RNA sequence: AUGAUGUCAUACUUAUCC
RNA sequence: CGCUUCUCGGCCUUGUAGUAUCUGUUCAUCAGUUUAAUAUCUGAGUCCUCGAGGACA
C-alpha cells in the first residue's frame, strides 16, 4: 500500500530532495511537488528531534547581546555603566540621540526568506567558498607581502592543481589588482 | 531552618578542613545558608571527624542504661561520658531502649 | 570548570549545566565526572599517552 | 500527614506497615488521596496531579470505590467536599466509555450540590453533572436514572429534576424529548407526572433564553397537567408555565396560546397556593400579550390582585408584588387607575417591617415601587415615602432610601416641589447622621440625589457641610471615611455653585488630616482631596500643590491597600496635570520612592504606578528615568519584574523611543540572564505601544532577536517570538517584509515543543508573521510537513496549516502549487490553464 | 554489553549497498552514506 | 488569558447589545488582555444579556459600569470578529481565595 | 559522546489570587 | 652510579497551574500490537538427580 524510497525517487524528476519519512505519508506525488517548488522553505530539523529546540544549549555560556555602533556612539553604554557600578543623571545630550538614530543610522545585516534559524546556527558560519586566487586581509598580514601570494610562485614549477583544474593565477597564464590573484 | 544538604555538608567539611576550627565566622562566609552558630553546632555534631555514627554495642547500650536511672536529666552530660558524643544519638538510642522493652 | 553568571550564579563549563547555588557547583566536582570524558580529547590532542 | 481520629476507619489500611508483597497494590497505592485530603498545599497539588496521570491506569472502579465514602462522610469539611469534586472532575476529564456502570453511584453524592446554600457549591455541581452527562452516553443517563422518578421520597426526585435539567443543557432539548414527553403522559401515578413537569421548570430556569425553539413541543407536553384531578400537578405545571414565559423573551406568545383560557378560568376558582401560582405565571404572561387583548384580561386580573393584597403568606405577597410590577407597569394601564385604586393599598400593607427585614422581598418590593414610580411620576410614591426615612430601624430607612435613589436617578428631580424637597434634604442627612454599619446605600443615594436636584440644592450647603465637618471628627475608624467619601461624592455640586470659601474649608481642613494613622479614614481622605482636584482646577487650589505634594510624598510607605490606592491615583493627577508646581529634585525621589511600589498584590495599584511613571518621564526626560528602570536587581520571578518592563515601554512612548533604544539593547550585554529576558519583554510591549513607528527600528532590533531567538534558555526563544508577533502586527503594509522573513527563518525550528507558554507563544508568533508576510511564504514553509506519517511532524504542520488556514482562505488559492493526478482521480485544476 | 545503547544509535539493521561493491550495512544512515562514498564511487566508475 | 488557561469564552452568535466591563477590570481587553490601543468595542450576545445578565462584565462578571472594548492588536489579527467572548465557566479562580 | 527514566533542590511564566 | 646538608635563582598566600537545567540513578529468542526509533500482551524430544548437570536418538 506504501511504495518504496527507490520507486519514489525513480519517478520524481527532483530525487534531490525525497527524504525517508516522505514514504509514509498519505500522498508521496503532491510531498514531491510540492517539495520541489522554486521559491518554497523545508519544515524545521524539530520534527523528529525530542529536545524541544530549546534545550540544546545547556552549557553554552556566550555573549548574551551586543550592541550596535549607533547605540555605542552615543555614551549611554558608559553612563548606564557609571549607574550601575554607583548604585551597587548623566545628561550628556538630546539631539546627539536623534542624529545617531536618524543621521548615524546603520542598516543591520538581514536574512533571505529561505534562511531559517537552525539548531545550533553558530559553529556553522560558512560563507559561499572562498577558493585559489582569493583571500582574506589578515591572513595576508600573517603572510606579510607588500601590495603573486608566494606559494604561487611554486604553482609555476610543479603545475596547475589537480584539485581546482580549471585554474588561472595571476602572471602564469592569467595575464591581478587589489587582493585577488587568481581566477 | 538547617536542612544540612549533602552539597552544603561536603563544603562544611572542606571549609573546616581549609580555614580552620576556631574560626565559625570565616566558615560561615562561604555557604549563604546557615549562620556561625549552626555551622559550629553541624560541625560538632555531624561533621565532626571523631563521631562514631554506626556500631551501637550492648556495652555502649548497658553503659546507657547504667547511667540514665544515676542521672534522669542532663543528657548532654553523658554524651561524652557514654563514648557517642552527639548529644541527638543518646536520646534516640534511650527512646529505642524504652520503645523495645515496653512492646 | 567553575564559571560566574551574570545574575548571581554559577555556571559548569565541563558539565554544561547550570548551579543554582554556591553548593551545587561544589557538589558537581566529585559528581559530574566531566573530566573522565576528556580522555577522547587528550587523546585527540596528543596521539602518545 | 495527618489522620483525624475518625478518618482511621477509611485509612486504616495505610497504617499498618506491611509492605512488599497486584490490586491490593493500587488501592494501597491509592491512599495518594489521603495526601489529598489532610496536607500541605504542595502534597495536594503534586498529589492531584499524580492521580490525574495515573486515572486511565487505576481505572474508575478502585477510585471511585475509595472516594465515595469519603465524599459520603459525615464529618466532612467544606474545603475537603470541594477538593474531591476537584479530584472527580479532573478524572472524568479523561475517562468516558469507563463510568458508565458508576454513574447513578456518582450522580447519588453529587445530586445533593445542586440544591445547596453556597452558591460555587451549586455551579460546581452543575458543572461536574454536565462533565459525566456527556462523559457517558445519553441511553446511560436515561436508563441510569429512571427509577428515582417514583421513588418515595420527594427530595431525591426534586435533586433528579435538577439533574434531568443539567444533562438535558448538556445533550440538548431535542435529543431528550421524548423520554419527557413519555413520562408527562404516565398513567400509573402522580409523583412521575410531578417529577417530569418540576424538570420541565428546571430545564426552564436552567437553559432560560435558549429554550426558545422547542418551547412550542414543551408546551404541548406541559398542558395537559393543568387540568389533571390531583392538585400538585396542576400547580407545579401552572408554574412551569410561569418560568418558560420568564425565559420566554417577548416572542413565542401564540405558543402559551392555548394554554391561556384555561388559567384565566381557575383565577376565578382557586383558593390557596395554586392561585397565586397562576398569578404568576398569568403575571409573567401578560408583557407577552398584545395591548388590546391584554386590556381586556388585564382590566380582569387587576380585581382579583386588588382583593389579594391583604394575605399573610409571604409567598403569596411575592407573587402578586412582581405581579403589580408587570401588570401595573404596561403602557397600556392608565395613571390615574391605579393612582387611586392600588397605591394607598399598596403602601398600607405592603410597606411594613415584616418585608424590609427579609432579602427577596426588600429587592423586589425596590423594584415594583421603583416602576411605580416610573409610570404614576415621581412626587406621588417619593412624597409618600419620605416620612419614612426618620423611622427608627435601620435597615427600613436603608430600604425607602435606595428606592428614592432609584427614582431619583431615572425620572429626574425636575418633577420634585419645594416643600418635600426640604422634607427630602432633611430627611436624608438625618438618615446619614447614623449609620450603624458601613454601605453605600445611603452615600449613593445622597450623591445620586443632589447630582439630581442640581442647583436647587445651593440654599441647604451650610447645613450639609456644617453636618460634614462635625461628622468629620465625631469618630475617624467608623465615620471619618464616612464623611470623607461624602465630600468626595459632593465635590461637582460644591464648586459649580460657586461657594469658594467652602472649597478653602475643604482644602485646608482636608489637608490637615492627611497625618491620620488609620489607613481606612486616610485613603478616604486622599479620595476626597482628589475628587477635589477634579473639580477646582491647579493653580487655583487652596492649598497650593507646593504644599501638597511633597507632603503626600512620604505617606507612600503606607502599606495599606486604599491608601496606597488614592494616593497614587492623587499622585497621578497632579503629576500629570500641572506637574510644573515642583522642582525636579522632588520627583527624582518620588522616582526612588515608586519603585517599590512594584510589590502590590493589587493589579490597579500598579497600573496607576506605571502611568503616572510614565507622566513623571514626560515631566523630566527619559535617559535617568529608564536609566532608574534598568537598575532593576529583577529579583522577583512571579512578576513583581515586568511592570518595570512596561514602564520602560511607556518611558519609550513619552518621548521618541527614537531617542531611547540604543541604552536598552546596550543592557541586553549584561550577562545576568532574567533581565536579559527583560529587555526582551520590554522591546515586546515597546512594539505593542508603538505600533507603526517601527517601520524603522525593525532593523536595529533584527540582529538582537538572532541572538535571542537562537535559544540560550527557552525562555529567550518564546519571548523574542513575542516581540516577533507585536512587531509583525505593527509594521504591517508598510514594505519590511525582507528582515521579517530573514527573522522568520531563526523562529522556524522553535515550532516542536511540548512546553505550554513556548508553543502558543510560537502560535501567536506564526500568526502575526502570517498577515504580515502574507500567506504564501508560510505556506511555502509548510507545505512539505503536512505529509509525515511521523505522530509528530503531521499533529503540527496541520495545526500550523490551519492557523493559515481559517483567516486568510479566500487568499490561499493561488499558492497551492501543481499535482499530478492519479488513476481514480483527476487533481490538476485545469481552468487556471485557460489562455486566451 | 550496551544493548540499549546500540538500539537507540541504529546498530543490528539489515542493509546492503548494492552500488557499493555489494557491501552490507548494519544500519539506514549507514546505508545512506556507503551508498555516497569513496568505494562506491570507485565501485560507478569502474562500471561506467 | 495569561491570568487563567483554563477558562472558556461563549462564543455564541454576535447580538445588539454593547459589552461593558467592570470597575475592577476597566480598561483590559478581552481577547489580548492589553491596557493600550483600543480600536472596536465589545459586542455580547443575546443570551449573553438578557434580565440580570445585561450591564455584566465579560472578562470580570461583575457589575459592569464603562463599556469595554478590543485591543488593536487583536482588531489587526482579526480576532475581534469571532463569537461574544463571555466568561461562562470559572475554574481554578476565586475558590480557594473564597475560604480565606 | 548526546538520549533514557527516576529521588531531589533551583529559577522562570501565567498582569494567577485574599 | 646513589644519597644528606648549605647556598643562588625561575616563583602559586505565603495560596494554586506548568516548565528545565543541576546532582544520585541504570539501560530469555522467533512473530505481530505499539513507538520517531525504542519497551511490550501472547510463543518454545525423552528419562534421572538437585534453571543447571549426565545419558540416548
Amino acid at each position: 500500500n506504501r511504495f518504496t524510497v527507490a520507486e519514489l525517487k525513480q519517478l520524481v524528476a527532483r530525487p534531490d530532495v525525497v527524504e525517508m519519512h516522505d514514504v509514509t505519508a498519505q500522498d508521496p506525488k503532491l510531498l514531491v511537488h510540492l517539495k520541489a517548488t522554486r521559491n518554497s522553505v523545508p519544515v524545521p530539523r524539530h520534527w523528529c528531534f525530542k529536545r524541544k529546540y530549546l534545550q540544546g544549549k545547556r552549557g553554552i555560556e556566550k555573549p548574551p547581546f551586543e550592541l550596535p555602533d549607533f547605540i555605542k556612539r552615543t555614551g549611554i553604554q558608559e553612563m548606564r555603566e557609571a549607574l550601575q557600578e554607583k548604585e551597587e543623571k548623566i545628561d550628556i545630550d538630546y539631539q546627539k540621540l536623534h542624529d545617531a538614530f536618524f543621521k548615524w543610522q546603520t542598516k543591520p545585516k538581514l536574512t533571505i526568506h529561505g534562511d531559517l534559524y537552525y539548531e545550533g546556527k553558530e559553529f556553522e558560519t560558512r560563507l559561499k567558498e572562498k577558493k585559489p586566487g582569493d583571500l582574506s586581509d589578515e591572513l595576508r598580514i600573517s603572510l606579510g607581502m607588500p601590495v603573486p601570494p608566494p606559494w604561487l610562485i611554486a604553482m609555476q614549477r610543479y603545475g596547475p592543481p589537480p584539485s581546482y583544474p580549471n585554474l588561472k593565477i595571476p602572471g602564469l597564464n592569467s595575464p591581478l589588482y587589489g587582493d585577488v590573484f587568481g581566477t | 531552618g538547617g536542612v544540612w544538604r549533602n552539597t552544603e555538608d561536603e563544603i562544611l567539611k572542606a571549609a573546616v578542613m581549609k580555614y580552620g576550627k576556631n574560626q565559625w565566622s570565616r566558615i560561615a562566609s562561604l555557604l549563604h545558608r546557615k549562620s556561625a552558630k549552626q555551622c559550629k553546632a553541624r560541625w560538632y555534631e555531624w561533621l565532626d571527624p571523631s563521631i562514631k555514627k554506626t556500631e551501637w554495642s550492648r556495652e555502649e547500650e548497658e553503659k546507657l542504661l547504667h547511667l540514665a536511672k544515676l542521672m534522669p536529666t542532663q543528657w548532654r552530660t553523658i554524651a561524652p561520658i557514654i563514648g557517642r558524643t552527639a548529644a541527638q544519638c543518646l536520646e534516640h538510642y534511650e527512646f529505642l531502649l524504652d520503645k523495645a522493652a515496653q512492646r | 570548570y567553575f564559571m560566574k553568571n551574570h545574575l548571581g550564579s554559577y555556571e559548569c563549563k565541563l558539565c554544561l549545566t547550570l548551579h543554582n547555588n554556591e553548593g551545587s557547583y561544589l557538589a558537581h566536582t566529585q559528581g559530574k565526572k566531566h573530566q573522565t570524558n576528556l580522555a577522547r580529547r587528550a587523546a585527540k590532542e596528543a596521539k602518545e599517552a | 500527614p495527618f489522620l483525624k481520629p475518625d478518618d482511621i476507619q477509611y485509612f486504616d489500611k495505610l497504617l499498618v506497615d506491611v509492605d512488599e508483597s497486584e490490586e491490593q497494590k493500587e488501592r494501597k497505592i491509592m491512599k495518594l488521596l489521603l495526601k489529598i485530603k489532610n496536607g500541605t498545599p504542595p502534597m495536594r497539588k503534586a498529589a492531584l496531579r499524580q492521580i490525574t496521570d495515573k486515572a486511565r491506569e487505576f481505572g474508575a472502579g478502585p477510585l471511585f470505590n475509595q472516594i465515595l465514602p469519603l465524599l459520603m462522610s459525615p464529618t466532612l469539611e467544606d474545603q475537603e467536599r470541594h477538593l474531591l469534586v476537584k479530584v472527580i472532575d479532573r478524572i472524568l476529564y479523561k475517562l468516558d466509555d469507563l463510568v458508565r456502570p458508576y454513574v447513578h453511584k456518582i450522580l447519588v453524592v453529587i445530586e445533593p450540590l445542586l440544591i445547596d446554600e453556597d452558591y460555587y457549591a451549586r455551579v460546581e455541581g452543575r458543572e461536574i453533572i454536565s462533565n459525566l452527562a456527556k462523559a457517558a452516553g445519553l441511553a446511560t443517563m436515561i436508563s441510569t436514572m429512571r427509577p428515582d422518578i417514583d421513588n418515595m421520597d420527594e427530595y431525591v426526585r426534586n435533586t433528579t429534576a435538577r439533574a434531568f435539567a443539567v444533562v438535558a443543557s448538556a445533550l440538548g432539548i431535542p435529543s431528550l424529548l421524548p423520554f419527557l414527553k413519555a413520562v408527562c403522559k404516565s398513567k400509573k401515578s402522580w409523583q412521575a407526572r410531578h417529577t417530569g413537569i418540576k424538570i420541565v421548570q428546571q430545564i426552564a430556569i436552567l437553559m432560560g433564553c435558549a429554550i426558545l425553539p422547542h418551547l412550542r413541543s414543551l408546551v404541548e407536553i406541559i398542558e395537559h397537567g393543568l387540568v389533571d384531578e390531583q392538585q400538585k400537578v396542576r400547580t407545579i405545571s401552572a408554574l412551569a408555565i410561569a418560568a418558560l414565559a420568564e425565559a420566554a423573551t417577548p416572542y413565542g406568545i401564540e405558543s402559551f396560546d392555548s394554554v391561556l383560557k384555561p388559567l384565566w378560568k381557575g383565577i376565578r376558582q382557586h383558593r390557596g397556593k395554586g392561585l397565586a401560582a397562576f398569578l404568576k405565571a398569568i403575571g409573567y404572561l401578560i408583557p407577552l400579550m398584545d395591548a388590546e387583548y391584554a386590556n381586556y384580561y388585564t382590566r380582569e386580573v387587576m380585581l382579583i390582585l386588588i382583593r389579594e393584597f391583604q394575605s399573610p403568606d409571604e409567598e403569596m405577597k411575592k407573587i402578586v408584588l412582581k405581579v403589580v410590577k408587570q401588570c401595573c407597569g404596561t403602557d397600556g394601564v392608565e395613571a390615574n387607575y391605579i393612582k387611586t385604586e392600588i397605591l394607598p393599598p399598596f403602601f398600607k400593607h405592603f410597606w411594613q417591617h415584616r418585608m424590609a427585614l427579609d432579602r427577596r422581598n426588600y429587592r423586589q418590593l425596590v423594584d415594583t415601587t421603583v416602576e411605580l414610580a416610573n409610570k404614576v411620576g415621581a412626587a406621588e410614591i417619593i412624597s409618600r415615602i419620605v416620612d419614612d426615612l426618620k423611622d427608627e430601624a435601620e435597615q427600613y430607612r436603608k430600604m425607602v432610601m435606595e428606592t428614592i435613589e432609584k427614582i431619583m436617578g431615572n425620572l429626574g428631580a425636575a418633577d420634585i416641589d419645594h416643600k418635600l424637597e426640604e422634607q427630602l434634604i432633611d430627611g436624608i442627612l438625618y438618615a446619614f447622621q447614623e449609620q450603624t454599619t458601613e454601605d453605600s446605600v445611603m452615600l449613593n443615594g445622597f450623591g445620586t440625589v443632589v447630582n439630581a436636584l442640581g442647583k436647587r440644592v445651593k440654599p441647604y450647603l451650610p447645613q450639609i457641610c456644617g453636618t460634614v465637618l462635625w461628622r468629620l471628627n465625631n469618630k475617624s475608624a467608623k465615620v471619618r471615611q464616612q464623611a470623607a467619601d461624602l465630600i468626595s461624592r459632593t465635590a461637582v455640586v460644591m464648586k459649580t455653585c460657586q461657594e469658594e470659601k467652602l472649597m478653602g474649608h475643604l482644602g485646608v481642613v482636608l489637608y490637615e488630616y492627611l497625618g491620620e494613622e488609620y489607613p481606612e479614614v486616610l485613603g478616604s481622605i486622599l479620595g476626597a482631596l482628589k475628587a477635589i482636584v477634579n473639580v477646582i482646577g491647579m493653580h487655583k487650589m487652596t492649598p497650593p500643590i507646593k504644599d501638597l505634594l511633597p507632603r503626600l510624598t512620604p505617606i507612600l510607605k503606607n502599606r495599606h491597600e486604599k491608601v496606597q490606592e488614592n494616593c497614587i491615583d492623587l499622585v497621578g493627577r497632579i503629576a500629570d496635570r500641572g506637574a510644573e508646581y515642583v522642582s525636579a529634585r522632588e520627583w527624582m525621589r518620588i522616582c526612588f520612592e515608586l519603585l517599590e511600589l512594584l510589590k502590590a498584590h493589587k493589579k490597579a495599584i500598579r497600573r496607576a504606578t506605571v502611568n503616572t511613571f510614565g507622566y513623571i518621564a514626560k515631566a523630566i526626560g527619559p535617559h535617568d528615568v529608564l536609566a532608574t528602570l534598568l537598575n532593576n536587581l529583577k529579583v522577583q520571578e512571579r512578576q513583581n519584574r515586568v511592570c518595570t518592563t512596561v514602564a520602560i515601554a511607556i518611558v519609550a512612548e513619552t518621548c521618541s523611543p527614537f531617542t531611547v533604544l540604543p541604552a536598552l539593547m546596550n543592557e541586553y550585554r549584561v550577562p545576568e540572564l532574567n533581565v536579559q529576558n527583560g529587555v526582551l519583554k520590554s522591546l515586546s510591549f515597546l512594539f505593542e505601544y508603538i505600533g507603526e513607528m517601527g517601520k524603522d527600528y525593525i532593523y536595529a532590533v533584527t540582529p538582537l532577536l538572532e541572538d535571542a531567538l537562537m535559544d540560550r534558555d527557552l525562555v529567550h526563544r518564546q519571548t523574542a517570538s513575542a516581540v516577533v508577533q507585536h512587531m509583525s502586527l505593527g509594521v504591517y503594509g508598510f514594505g519590511c517584509e525582507d528582515s521579517l522573513n530573514h527573522l522568520l527563518n531563526y523562529v522556524w525550528p522553535n515550532v516542536f515543543e511540548t512546553s505550554p507558554h513556548v508553543i502558543q507563544a510560537v502560535m501567536g508568533a506564526l500568526e502575526g508573521l502570517r498577515v504580515a508576510i502574507g500567506p504564501c511564504r508560510m505556506l511555502q514553509y509548510c507545505l512539505q510537513g503536512l505529509f509525515h506519517p511521523a505522530r509528530k511532524v503531521r499533529d503540527v504542520y496541520w495545526k500550523i496549516y490551519n492557523s493559515i488556514y481559517i483567516g486568510s482562505q479566500d487568499a490561499l488559492i493561488a499558492h497551492y502549487p501543481r499535482i499530478y493526478n492519479d488513476d481514480k482521480n483527476t487533481y490538476i485544476r485545469y481552468e487556471l490553464d485557460y489562455i486566451l | 554489553i550496551p544493548y540499549w545503547l546500540y538500539k537507540l544509535h541504529g546498530l543490528n539493521i539489515n542493509y546492503n549497498c548494492e552500488i557499493c561493491g555489494n557491501y552490507t550495512y548494519r544500519g539506514p544512515k549507514a546505508f545512506q552514506r556507503h551508498f555516497a562514498e569513496w568505494r562506491h564511487a570507485h565501485g560507478m566508475r569502474c562500471l561506467g | 488569558a495569561k491570568h487563567h488557561p483554563d477558562l472558556i469564552f461563549c462564543r455564541k452568535q454576535a447580538g445588539v447589545a454593547i459589552g461593558r466591563l467592570c470597575e475592577k477590570c476597566d480598561g483590559k481587553c478581552v481577547i489580548c488582555d492589553s491596557y493600550v490601543r483600543p480600536c472596536t468595542l465589545v459586542r455580547i450576545c443575546d443570551e449573553c444579556n438578557y434580565g440580570s445578565y445585561q450591564g455584566r462584565c465579560v472578562i470580570c462578571g461583575g457589575p459592569g459600569v464603562s463599556d469595554a472594548y478590543y485591543c488593536k492588536e487583536c482588531t489587526i489579527q482579526e480576532k475581534d470578529r469571532d463569537g461574544c467572548p463571555k466568561i461562562v465557566n470559572l475554574g481554578s479562580s476565586k475558590t480557594d481565595l473564597f475560604y480565606e
